[PDB]
C-alpha cells in the first residue's frame, strides 16, 4: 500500500492497455447499432479495471489516516474482486454458449 | 437525422405530354417498414408528386423521401464511455496526496496519452468527414479537461513549498469543481445536440 | 476558349476552371490544437521542482 507510484503506474497503464485492446477489438465488428456479446464482455472488463484503480485511490486516500481501514479494504478486495469476476465469466459463458 | 431522397423525373416529355402519379397515392411504396439497416432506422417516408417548372416547360416529378435516424447506443458505448471514464480517471489524481509527484504525473500524463490514442483511433474508425462534428467537439472537451487537470497539478506542485495551505485549498476546490464543470459541460452539450 | 496544337492538327478546346478553397476547421481542431496543447504541456514541465 505504501508504494504509491508503482501502484499508480500499474493501474493507469493497465487501463491504457485495456483501452488499446477495446479499440483493436472493435475494428473487426460490423458497425451495428447495439451491443454484441463481445461488447458486453469488453465493457465489463473495462469497468473492472476502472474499479480496481478507484479502489487503489480509496486505499491511498485512507492510508496514513485510517490505516486499519486501508488494510481492511485491501484484504476485502483481494477476495471480492476475483470472486466477482469469475462468477461474471461463468454466467456470461453459460448464457451465450447455450443459445 | 439524414433525409435521403430519390427523385424520379421524365427526361424529354413535359407535362403537356406525360403526367406522373403514385399508383395508390399512399401505398405505392411498399417494403420500407421491413428494411433493417445496420446503422440507421427509417422513422418515416413521404411520397411527393409535383410539377417542377423550368425554362422550356414544366416537367413532372415524384419524390420518395426517407428520414433516417442514426442509432446512438453503439456510439455511446464505443466513443463516449471511454472518454468520460478517462476524464474521471484523470480526476483521480486529486485524491492522491500532493507529495506523490511521480504518482500524479503518471496518472495525468498517461490520461493525456490515452485521450490522444482514443482521438486518433476514432479518427480512423469513424468515416472520414473533413469538417467538424459533435463527436469531435466532445472529444476535444474531454481532452481539454484532462489538460486542465494536469495543469492544476503542475500549479499545485509549483506553489506548494511556499504555501501548503493554498496548495491544499486549490486541490480541494478543484476536487469539488471539476466534476461540477464536467456535469455542466455534459448538460450543455447533450441539450444542444438533441 | 482556346486552341491546342498537337501532332495531328489544331483543335478548339473549351475550358472551364472551377475554383476551390479548402476548409480548415477540421485540421485546426484535429491536428493543430492537439499539437499546440502537447507543446504547452511539454513546456509546463519547467514549473515542477
Ligand atoms: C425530406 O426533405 C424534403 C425536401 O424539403 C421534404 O419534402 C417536403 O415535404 C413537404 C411536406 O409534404 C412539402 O410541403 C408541401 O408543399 C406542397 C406544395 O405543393 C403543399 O401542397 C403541401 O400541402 C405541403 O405543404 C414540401 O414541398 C417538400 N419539399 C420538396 C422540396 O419537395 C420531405 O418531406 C423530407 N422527408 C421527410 C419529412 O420524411
Amino acid at each position: 500500500r505504501e508504494s504509491v507510484p508503482a501502484r499508480t503506474v500499474f493501474g493507469v497503464t493497465t487501463v491504457l492497455t485495456m483501452t488499446t485492446l477495446s479499440i483493436s477489438a472493435r475494428n473487426s465488428l460490423p458497425k451495428v447499432a447495439y451491443a454484441t456479446a463481445m461488447d458486453w464482455f469488453i465493457a465489463v472488463c473495462y469497468a473492472f479495471v476502472f474499479s480496481a484503480l478507484i479502489e487503489f485511490a480509496t486505499v491511498n486516500y485512507f492510508t496514513k489516516s485510517q490505516p486499519a481501514r486501508a488494510a481492511k479494504i485491501d484484504r476485502l478486495s483481494r477476495i471480492a474482486f476475483p470472486l466477482l469476476f469469475g462468477i461474471f465469466n461463468l454466467v456470461y459463458w453459460a448464457t451465450y454458449l447455450n443459445r | 437525422e439524414q433525409n435521403c431522397t430519390l427523385e424520379i423525373e421524365s427526361y424529354g416529355y413535359t407535362t403537356d405530354d406525360i403526367e406522373f402519379y403514385w399508383r395508390g397515392d399512399d401505398n405505392a411504396v411498399t417494403g420500407v417498414t421491413k428494411i433493417e439497416l445496420p446503422q440507421f432506422s427509417i422513422v418515416d417516408y413521404k411520397l411527393i408528386t409535383k410539377k417542377v417548372v423550368f425554362s422550356t416547360g414544366s416537367y413532372p416529378r415524384l419524390s420518395l423521401s426517407f428520414k433516417l435516424k442514426r442509432n446512438i447506443g453503439y456510439f455511446i458505448l464505443q466513443t463516449y464511455m471511454p472518454s468520460i471514464l478517462i476524464t474521471i480517471l484523470s480526476w483521480v489524481s486529486f485524491w492522491i496526496n500532493y507529495d506523490a509527484s511521480a504518482a500524479r504525473v503518471a496518472l495525468g500524463i498517461t490520461t493525456v496519452l490515452t485521450m490522444t490514442t482514443i482521438n486518433t483511433h476514432l479518427r480512423e474508425t469513424l468515416p472520414k468527414i473533413p469538417y467538424v462534428k459533435a463527436i469531435d467537439m466532445y472529444l476535444m472537451g474531454c481532452f481539454v479537461f484532462v489538460f486542465m487537470a494536469l495543469l492544476e497539478y503542475a500549479l499545485v506542485n509549483y506553489i506548494f513549498f511556499s504555501q501548503p495551505a493554498r496548495a491544499a485549498a486549490i486541490d480541494r476546490w478543484s476536487r469539488i469543481f471539476f466534476p461540477v464543470v464536467f456535469s455542466f459541460f455534459n448538460i450543455v452539450y447533450w441539450l444542444y445536440y438533441v | 476558349s482556346g486552341i491546342v496544337q498537337s501532332s495531328t492538327g489544331e483543335y478548339v478546346v473549351m475550358t472551364t476552371h472551377f475554383h476551390l478553397k479548402r476548409k480548415i476547421g477540421y485540421f485546426v481542431i484535429q491536428t493543430y490544437l492537439p499539437c499546440i496543447m502537447t507543446v504547452i504541456l511539454s513546456q509546463v514541465s519547467f514549473w515542477l521542482n
